[PDB]
């Protein structure tokens, strides 16, 4: 019941490593140059830490900083291309007609380690969720038509299918595959996902989906 | 002063990179919407408190006010479309204007564009 | 008096240069140092590129 | 009472902080120096350099410069708009080389600006602040080839505008081509006029081998050093003609030209103890007699190809190294525009001499004033290093002007930063601050000055570490530079410092930066102080070791962002700085001697010295202050006693006690109140208002002068011709606002009154005016009324008339005035405010004193900030700082916990220990005993284990109180918490940022004259920006209209946005708009280019976008 | 983006790319105007080759064009996004040259030209919306008998 | 840059709901300066436009008679507020006008994650979406109380905030 | 949360189609000044005032409500625009 | 125990079984009450709060 | 293609970049007013050496 403990582990405020080097050694830092330093810092934030390990620590912390700060700017540099490009996509036909479509395996092959495995679960939600059924489907007894709306529990639905070896490949409708000129259609692209319901059509999906992407932007220094 | 030269509008303000010259300065060469309504509302606002005058001392009233034409239009010659003389339309005005003094003051509606 | 759902552009004529134009500004001169008012033919000219003042 | 910590015992004090502003400046002033034992350097510099000036000729020569003396104080440029300049004689000899006429005169300069006490300047009444530029101190480099890896290119370069770059790298052609001012040539090309032909090519060169081929050519090495001095003077400069005199002047004034190319005495040291040569003057090469001998390109280029060989020793150069780095300081950076300024000069004399009348014109006719007096004051404002002074608090100026700016006009910039000039080097130690630098996208940019660490007149910023001999602490402290430092064993100030000598066998040490554990005996440096390890306000945050450098960086820099209180408190928890910071700032005004206060005098504090003098400092009560905190100075000192010398007499604004105090120690409940302090927001209770805490007050500057136009002047009095009876209340007799008078925003200040622009009124506003009868009068109101939000009570009543003694206006203009509006605001909702250990956040809302989590002694919090960013932002010092804070309040003691060195958690333990021991005895001594809301957390606790059970809740409150936690109540019910909850004193602050002033909204103002768009900032009165992003945001909702209005009518669509208040006004709704007037600019704008816009409908046909106007 | 916790979804992605790829290059024009390495959006050829077909001519035969999202987004056949984009000294020349018409097709072109967007609430598709209350619906209902028996 | 509208800090909103704001007095009066006017117009003190116009914009005089006056225009229709960047869609959302004392702004606590907010002295935007079309376009797709899921994830995106977790958690 | 909402939404196929609807009609309620709606006193939007609580004059909500019953009729190529405002801007002030 | 993820299975499961005004209820529910749920605990931070393992 | 050599001069409307005074008593202009001021200079003088019979170089 430690209040800094439950405090990250129900979700609030504080990671693991964070909690590391709070109750624990803050761990081994950096040098600017690149290369790790090779003496530990220890001691924890309430113990302290000595005027050494804590300029050493700003080598690499000071460091980060300059990093995230840094391509915070670059987000822009990404957002507003992906603007310039998306401008043009909004979902006009309700129906594109098209029979083409692609498909998405629900397991991607581990290197070296060969031995398919399967995608966790917010990877198959990763778009197979809020998609349109490309052709029929036959699994365990219930079958899917033609068309149909997946949503999180048909997801589940085909992951528990996968594991029986009965499905692998997704058909959905793909943007790519939209035969909506200047934009996509309500088949090609799916769920408004801010109303977890079709895409009303006429909608900015393109131009949309660009901010999507670029929101995250700032995120990842890694 | 006639000396000194103009000033490039693309001088920096401040000292960060941003700012223009240019970019600081307003316009008042169009009337600003607020007066667009300001003035709209005034020249309908006369025009109501207008009609409580004769058929003879409302549109005469106008035509020394170059609300007629636009161009204003001298007692000297509006004695001669009445009709009357160089006098008449002189007293009309007088008479006419203040007869909508005593309406203004008991109404209220208009007292106020006293800027 | 139409609805605009279309905007080309394109190159430019001097014929057609010489219509967008109301004549042909010459003299270096700004404005004057005292009357501050459009020169004969300066670039701020009100002679042929209209009045700074309404009607007026 | 106070109570120190730690066993870490600053020896040396800190040095002057306010030095590497002030004397770096002193050097280049030389003031009290003679004219004949001025040291050359700075200032005389420019004349050494820039003279003598010569032309059967003229040969002007140089003598002296006479120091000004101040036309105008500091306070009267302050007040007048004028610069604190000082008119700076010159006198020198006007002769001829034949005429042997030695004619004298004594001519004149123009007006350089004088340094303060602080080390800030006064521009236009405006001061400032000269910063520090960084970049490699001058000399000769070595670093491997950005273009290639398996060899190794060197470099060269003087000091900024004093000499061109220099470069030798090698081409992949295999030759060598040396490339300086942007072009390539082998070094044959040099070796032809330096004196070394083909058989001195060969001499030395074979102890490399495969670098002897590189070098060596024939189709040049067959030209001798006047016979090819031209080739590559063609080369270089493709205008003139490749005339055999030209390439003897200009080749050699790059050169061999001390005074052309200054090699900063750093260059010609540092660069010649290394190379191993002895280089004389500043220059390159020798001009001795016909052709040009070598100092420096064959001994650096024996270094170049020795490292690229590999030889020991010669090796590549750390760029970022800081003993290789110097640092521009305010006299080396001012005198650097007093020589090229000078220069200018130095053309002009020589173009006024070769005219006129030759025979014998004084030297006063031949110099000039304005092309060295303008080339100083455009440093002096418009450069970088120039910027405007932080006033903010007494701390702002101090570290303010005791930053490094990696930026200026002058070797950096915004773009090659990447890492390298970010980054901090693993040298910074005591010389530069690892943390504190903008949060921005700057970081690591402008950083600030260490403690002890200090700037010599080389730019090699050096750091004290005690010299340390067998193990034995030494007086001896010594200012080892950042170059030295990289040799030798530096110990840590946290080392077993026992009896004078070394406790432990392993022993904290370093080389060049690098962490070992060796043995005591060698150690022969150590570190003074933990603190030198960084800057001012870093070491102004207690247990700072214990806060990530993160948020550390924004406590830091925030200490800036604070604002002083009339009320204010030094924090009953310190680090034992904060003594000296109000003392080094001069902020405060002490004792020049032991003196004797006789007249107090809140005004004027008389302090007969010791000295029998008698002698009195008037004192700087409620004074504007370049932002709106303003400098006060209250009387501390009885009206008789004998003072020290050195002592305090009256305070400052955020001094108190000699002491520096920003805001109030206060005590915080660290718990989710309502969720009202969720997300680093802040909660605040009624009661800190009735003590006005946290409350400032803020003076600002309106000035308008009286218009001089073509129509003709005007003047600032009462008259108005439309004005009313009340609205012309403080008036009394010129038109100006008796002192003391509230003027809310909307009301005036001064009477300014001009003819309007004559304009024959509407029809209807023609009649308008003849019904009523209040004439359009000649005059028209004109006078300046007051900013919407800042409501003030006048205070300085500064007039300015044209005509009067020692004050010069603009060229026709009438009387000005520049009025004082001072404003007392206490904390408002939503206003800035932060910790020490930089935890940002706004007050949200307020709270009744009534509801309240109070405490069993009946005393309710005051602020309650939650428990969410201490874990992520890592603050664990606010913990301590609070956690002391319970024991402080109750023990009435402050404590003094330097950073890294103080009390620990045995030591704070015991404090709470007995602060707990002693509060039970206000409550079983008082008449009182254990409460049962008491017993249900407790019970909670030995639950939890918060509390060993088997203890009575004697010793169980008592384990939770040293805790830091208690038992909390709630104000609002009564009932107690389930959990206990830290608090007691912290130290807090209201940052400059306030809604009072920020907060804004406008319907319908003024627009850009260009386009018919708003203005940005709540000065021009304008609405915000609704930019391409927002733009997109709207786009994606679907939100068609509501982009229109944004485009068009809500902005600047010209009958739209009218139409607009036309329909509002009547209660319909607003018509769709057509022409955006933006776009319609763009239209004839593109035309400009012979662009045709045309403008299509629904089917390929004409369409007129400027309606009816341009169809001629 | 998996990798640093986002939880994006798939189509946005598709999208992009759709917009990139969505570019042909000319190659055998066949017999079309078009000319050897030229390059225009696949529904462009497309259409024309589906054209081709009918008209029995040969359709033009083609490589799949992958570019970058920039270069694309200065590509579109709207010069005005371009325009508005960036590097706008190369665009208006090209645009210019041949009298390019832009009929705003995409939305910032729209945008720039202070208009009512293609999308959203001003979709072509809803735009022509109309609402009548009861009362007034069947007022007009029978005026249509006026102008038959007249 | 546009007309009608402003900006200031940000505050939490315990006690609001999903649709709600907290917009200071003195702000939102000159915010909707030409409604008022109207609402004034009707309903008497001062007889016309140009009365009201000057009669409320001097001084700071402004009697509860305009108060609930401005009130009656606020009701139903809902203001536009924004957080910079803009990078999600979700830095504009819709919200009601709710007059309040103080000077800052107040918001839901739950929809500040969407705007990358935090109260550190934050700078937020607003603006009033004037013509019936678009004021219908703010209060449905645009509203914030309607659009609750992240449109990049499908996830909601108005989800409990570090603090309330911490309570329901506990 | 505008009461209905997900009835609203649920209604028309877009949001757009929906928020267009919700317009038009919210604007000819202002054209005739309340006199044309198809709702009772009891339906019609209620705004609660001190001074006194009459029918709340926002014409959004007007509509908002108004759509809830149904009784409103909508979708493009409804009626000729031409006869749409002869029968419209006729019956009513 | 409800945590945060717990809370989002929550509100999607409502948003979708549910819907937008029912649900926006809901969250301000939780919203007011987990305010005031944290407020009565207060679970404060000390630094004796941080302890360390002792196989440290 | 000819067009692209130009014989006339496409010259902005004054007041899309004008010369406007300020509070104060001094006066602000555009950077291209300026611009086109060089460009008529230059063109004039030319015409001036023309009619004159002005040598080749
Ligand atoms: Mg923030
Ligand atoms: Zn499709």
């Amino acid at each position: 019941f430690n209040p800094l403990y439950v405090m990250a582990q129900s979700g609030a405020r504080g990671n693991p490593q964070q909690i590391r080097q709070l109750c624990g050694m803050r761990g081994l830092m950096q040098k600017p140059s690149g290369e790790t330093f090779e003496v530990p810092v220890r001691s924890s934030f309430r113990e302290g830490l000595t005027v050494l390990e804590y300029f050493i620590s700003s080598h690499g912390a000071r460091k980060g900083g300059a990093d995230t700060a840094l391509r915070t700017a670059d987000s822009g540099y990404l957002t507003r291309k992906l603007v310039d490009v998306a401008h043009e996509i909004v979902v006009r036909e309700a129906d594109c007609g098209t029979t083409n479509y692609i498909s998405v395996p629900l397991f991607q092959m581990d290197e070296v380690t060969r031995t398919l495995r399967l995608r966790k679960r917010s990877d198959i939600e990763s778009g197979l969720y809020g998609r349109v059924l490309a052709r029929e489907v036959e699994a365990l007894g219930r079958r899917l038509e033609e068309g149909r709306y997946l949503s999180l529990e048909d997801v589940h639905f085909l992951i528990k299918a996968a594991e029986a070896g009965e499905v692998r490949e997704v058909p959905v409708r793909s943007p790519l595959t939209c035969q909506t000129r200047y934009g996509v259609c309500q088949k090609c692209y799916g769920y408004d996902l801010s109303m977890a319901r079709p895409v009303s059509i006429g909608e900015a999906v393109g131009v949309v989906a660009a901010e999507s992407i670029g929101e995250p932007g700032t995120q990842l220094t890694m | 002063k006639i000396a000194q030269e103009p000033v490039s509008l693309e001088t920096p303000i401040g000292d960060e990179k941003d700012s223009f010259y240019g970019d600081f300065i307003p316009d008042e060469n169009l009337p600003s919407p607020v007066e667009a309504a300001a003035q709209s509302l005034l020249s309908e606002e006369l025009e109501k408190a207008l009609s409580k005058l004769s058929e003879r001392e409302a549109m005469v009233l106008k035509l020394r006010k170059g609300l007629i034409d636009g161009r204003e239009h001298t007692l000297e010659e509006v004695g001669a479309y009445f009709g009357v003389t160089r006098e008449r339309i002189r007293q009309i005005e007088n008479k006419a204007l203040r007869k909508l003094k005593y309406h203004e003051s008991r109404t209220r509606k208009l007292r106020d564009f006293l800027e | 008096k139409k609805e605009v759902r279309k905007v080309r552009i394109a190159l430019a004529s001097p014929e057609k240069i010489r219509s967008w134009s109301y004549g042909e500004v010459e003299k270096p001169e700004t404005i004057n140092y005292r009357t501050l008012k459009p020169e004969r033919d300066g670039l701020f000219d009100e002679r042929i590129f209209g009045p700074i003042k309404d009607y007026e | 009472e106070i109570k120190r910590f730690g066993r870490i015992r600053e020896v040396i004090p800190l040095p002057p902080l306010t030095e590497i502003q002030v004397e770096s400046y002193k050097k280049a002033l030389q003031a009290d120096v003679p004219p004949e034992k001025r040291e050359n350097v700075g200032i005389q510099a420019a004349f050494k350099e820039t003279f003598p000036i010569e032309e059967g000729g003229l040969v002007l020569d140089f003598l002296e410069y006479r120091i000004g003396d101040p036309p105008f104080s500091q306070d009267e440029c302050r007040e007048k708009d004028l610069t604190y300049q000082a008119p700076l004689y010159a006198r020198l000899q006007l002769i001829h080389k034949d005429t042997g006429l030695i004619k004298e005169d004594e001519v004149f300069l123009g007006h350089l600006p004088l340094m303060t006490e602080d080390g800030s300047f006064i521009i236009n009444g405006a001061d400032r602040v000269i910063v520090s530029q960084i970049h490699r101190s001058p000399g000769v480099y070595f670093t491997p080839d950005p273009a290639r890896p398996g060899r190794y290119i060197a470099s060269i370069i003087p000091l900024p505008k004093r000499g061109p770059w220099i470069d030798l790298e090698v081409e992949a052609s295999g030759v060598v081509t040396m490339k300086v001012n942007k072009r390539k040539f082998p070094l044959v090309l040099l070796l032809r006029v330096l004196g070394y032909d083909q058989e001195t090519l060969v001499r030395e060169l074979s102890a490399y081998g495969d670098l002897v081929q590189g070098l060596l050519d024939e189709a040049v090495l067959a030209m001798r050093p006047e016979e090819a001095m031209v080739r590559l003077f063609t080369l270089l400069r493709p205008g003139d003609p490749p005339k055999k005199d030209k390439a003897l002047a200009y080749l050699f004034g790059l050169l061999a030209d001390p005074k052309r190319y200054d090699l900063g005495e750093a260059g010609r040291y540092k660069a010649e103890e290394k190379l191993g040569v002895g280089l004389s003057g500043r220059t390159l090469v020798r001009f001795e007699d016909g052709e040009f001998k070598d100092e420096v390109f064959l001994p650096t280029l024996r270094y170049l190809f020795a490292l690229t060989a590999g030889v020991p020793g010669h090796e590549v150069d750390d760029i970022d190294h800081l003993g290789n780095r110097r640092i521009r300081t305010v006299g080396e950076l001012m005198a650097d525009q007093f020589r090229v300024g000078l220069a200018r000069l130095a053309r002009g004399v020589r173009e006024r001499m070769v005219m006129g009348s030759p025979d014998t014109l004084t030297p006063a006719k031949l110099v000039n004033s304005r092309p060295l007096e303008a080339a100083l004051r455009e440093f002096f404002s418009r450069s970088q290093l120039s910027q405007f002074k932080d006033e903010t608090n007494p701390l702002s100026s101090l570290r303010h002007k005791r930053r490094i700016s990696a930026l200026g006009p002058g070797g950096l910039t915004r773009e090659r930063a990447g890492f390298d000039v970010r980054d901090v080097h693993r040298t910074h130690y005591g010389r530069i601050c690892p943390v504190e630098t903008p949060e921005g996208a700057n970081i690591g940019l402008i950083t600030s000055l260490a403690a002890y660490a200090r700037v010599d007149a080389l730019g090699f910023i050096r750091t004290p570490y005690r010299r340390v001999k067998n193990g034995v602490v030494t007086e001896e402290v010594v200012y080892m530079t950042a170059s030295e430092e990289d040799r030798y064993t530096i110990a840590q100030a946290n080392t077993p410092l026992e009896g004078d000598r070394i406790a432990t066998d392993r022993v904290v040490a370093r080389r060049r930066g690098e962490p070992v554990i060796v043995a005591p005996e060698e150690v022969e440096f150590m570190d003074v102080s933990p603190k030198q390890v960084f800057s001012l306000n870093t070491n102004l945050i207690p247990f700072l070791e214990h806060d990530d450098a993160n948020r550390a960086l924004m406590g830091s820099n925030m200490q800036t962002q604070a604002v002083p209180l009339i009320r204010a408190q030094a924090p009953v928890v310190m680090t034992g700085l904060e003594e000296r910071v109000v003392r080094d700032s001069l902020a405060a005004l002490y004792a020049e001697e032991d003196g004797e206060v006789v007249k107090v005098d809140g005004t004027r504090i008389a302090v007969r010295y010791e000295d029998g003098r008698l002698v009195e400092h008037p004192l700087r009560r409620y004074a504007r202050s370049n932002q709106g905190t303003a400098f006060d100075q209250r009387p501390r000192v009885r009206v008789g006693q004998r003072v020290k010398k050195g002592d305090l007499l009256a305070d400052g604004p955020a001094s108190e006690e000699g002491f520096l105090a920003l805001g109030q120690n206060v005590l915080v409940a660290i718990m989710p109140f309502d969720g009202y302090n969720f997300e680093d927001a802040i909660v605040i209770s009624e009661e800190l208002l009735k003590r006005d805490f946290y409350t400032s007050i803020h003076i600002e500057r309106y000035e308008i002068e009286a218009r001089d136009t073509k129509l003709g002047p005007e003047r600032i009095t009462r008259d108005i011709p439309h004005l009313s009876e009340a609205a012309l209340r403080d008036l009394d007799e010129e038109g100006i606002v008796r002192i003391g008078a509230e003027v809310k925003p909307g009301d005036i200040l001064v009477g300014r009154t001009s003819f309007k622009g004559e304009q024959e009124p509407s029809p209807e506003e023609r009649l308008l005016r003849s019904i009523f009868g209040e004439k359009a009068r000649d005059v028209k109101d004109t006078s300046l009324r007051v900013p919407p939000g800042e409501g003030g009570i006048v205070v300085g009543r500064l007039r300015l008339r044209r005509g009067d003694p020692g004050v010069e206006l603009k060229p026709g203009v009438r009387e000005v005035v520049r009025v004082f509006v001072a404003q007392k605001r206490k904390l408002q909702v939503g206003d800035k405010l932060a910790n020490r250990h930089g935890n940002k956040g706004v007050v949200a809302k307020i709270l009744p004193v009534e509801d309240m989590p109070h405490l069993p002694d009946g005393t309710p919090v005051d602020v309650i900030l939650n428990p969410l960013g201490v874990p992520s932002r890592m603050n664990l010092g606010q913990i301590l700082e609070t956690h002391l804070g319970l024991a402080g309040y109750f023990l009435g003691q402050r404590y003094i916990s330097p950073v890294f060195d103080g009390a620990t958690e045995p030591e704070i333990k015991e404090l709470l220990a007995e602060a707990f021991n002693l509060y039970f005895g206000k409550r079983q001594g008082e008449g009182f005993g254990v409460d049962k809301r008491e017993k249900e957390v407790l019970a909670r606790a030995e639950k939890l284990g918060l509390v060993s059970p088997g203890k009575s809740p004697e010793e169980q409150l008592k384990e939770l109180f040293d805790l830091g936690k208690v038992v909390l109540y709630d104000g609002r019910t009564g009932e107690p918490f389930e959990g206990p909850i830290v608090v007691g004193q912290m130290f807090i602050m209201k940052l400059y940022h306030m809604v009072e002033d920020k907060m804004h909204a406008r319907s319908t103002g003024p627009y850009s004259l260009i386009t018919q768009q708003p203005l940005g900032g709540k000065a021009q009165f304008g609405g915000q920006r609704f930019g391409e992003m927002e733009v997109w945001a709207l786009e994606a909702y679907g939100a068609a209209h509501t982009l229109q209005e944004m485009l068009t009518i809500k902005s600047d669509d010209i009958e739209g946005r009218n139409a607009a208040y036309q329909a509002i006004i009547k209660g319909e709704d607003v018509p769709e708009p057509s022409v955006p007037e933006s776009f319609r600019v763009l239209v004839k704008e593109l035309q400009a280019l012979a662009l045709d816009v045309q403008t299509l409908d629904e089917k390929d046909n004409p369409v007129d976008i400027f309606e009816g106007l341009a169809s001629k | 983006y998996r990798a640093q916790g986002v939880k994006l979804h798939d189509k946005h992605i598709e999208i992009v790319v759709r917009q990139m790829l969505k570019y042909v290059e000319v190659t055998d024009p066949g017999d079309s105007r078009l000319l050897e390495g030229q390059v225009l959006e696949k529904w462009d050829v497309e259409a024309l080759n589906e054209r081709l077909i009918a008209e029995g001519k040969v359709p033009v035969a083609w490589k799949p064009l992958l570019m970058g999202v920039t270069k694309s987004a200065l590509s579109t056949k709207s010069w005005l996004s371009a325009a508005s984009f960036q590097n706008t000294t190369h665009v208006l020349t090209e645009a210019a040259i041949a009298g390019k018409k832009d009929e705003l097709i995409g939305l910032k072109e729209n945008v720039i030209l202070g208009r009512l967007i293609p999308a959203g609430t001003g979709s072509d598709f809803v735009r022509f919306t109309q609402v009548v209350d009861q009362r007034t619906l069947k007022a007009i209902e029978e005026a249509r008998k006026e102008a038959v028996e007249a | 840059r546009v007309d009608y509208s402003g900006r200031s800090v940000i505050v939490v909103g315990p006690q609001l709901k999903l649709h709600q704001c907290g917009l200071p007095k003195r702000m939102a009066l000159e915010l909707f300066k030409p409604f008022l006017l109207k609402k004034m117009e009707e309903k008497a003190f001062a007889p016309n436009v140009k009365a009201a116009r000057r009669m409320l914009e001097r001084q700071r005089d402004i009697k509860d008679e305009v108060w609930d006056a401005l009130e009656e225009v606020i009701h139903g229709k809902v203001v536009l507020l924004n957080r910079a960047p803009t990078l999600h869609r979700l830095g504009i959302q819709a919200f009601q006008p709710v007059l309040v004392e103080g000077q800052s702004i107040q918001l839901h606590p739950l929809v500040c994650e969407a705007f990358n907010a935090d109260f550190d002295g934050d700078q937020m935007a607003v603006h009033v979406p004037l013509s019936s079309f678009a004021q219908a376009e703010a209060r449905i797709q645009m509203l914030s109380a309607h659009n609750l899921l992240s449109p990049a994830s499908g996830e909601p995106l108005a989800k409990p905030s570090r603090d309330i977790i911490l309570g329901l958690y506990y | 949360a505008e009461p209905g909402i997900d009835k609203l939404f649920g209604m028309v196929d877009s949001k757009y189609r929906l928020t267009v609807v919700v317009a038009k009609r919210a604007q000819q309620l202002l054209r005739h000044r309340f006199k044309n709606t198809v709702l009772e006193p009891e339906e019609r939007p209620k705004m609660r005032t001190l001074e006194g609580l009459y029918d709340d004059p926002n014409a959004v909500t007007w509509a908002m409500k108004e759509l809830l019953t149904g009784r409103l009729f909508f979708g493009e190529n409804l009626v000729p625009e031409d006869r749409l405002q002869k029968e419209m801007e006729r019956l009513y002030p | 125990p409800q945590e945060k993820n717990s809370l989002k299975d929550l509100v999607y499961q409502a948003f979708l079984r549910l819907g937008m005004e029912k649900t926006a209820r809901l969250l301000d529910a939780l919203k007011y009450y987990g305010f005031t749920l944290s407020t009565t605990s207060g679970i404060t931070i000390g630094i004796d709060d941080a302890v360390i393992p002792e196989e440290k | 293609p000819e067009w692209m050599i130009l014989e006339a001069v496409p010259v902005l409307p004054p007041d899309l970049r004008p010369m406007v005074q300020v509070d104060g008593g001094r006066f602000a202009t555009s950077d291209l007013n300026d611009l086109y001021r060089r460009l008529i200079n230059r063109n004039n003088r030319l015409k001036k050496l023309l009619a004159q019979g002005a040598p080749e170089i």
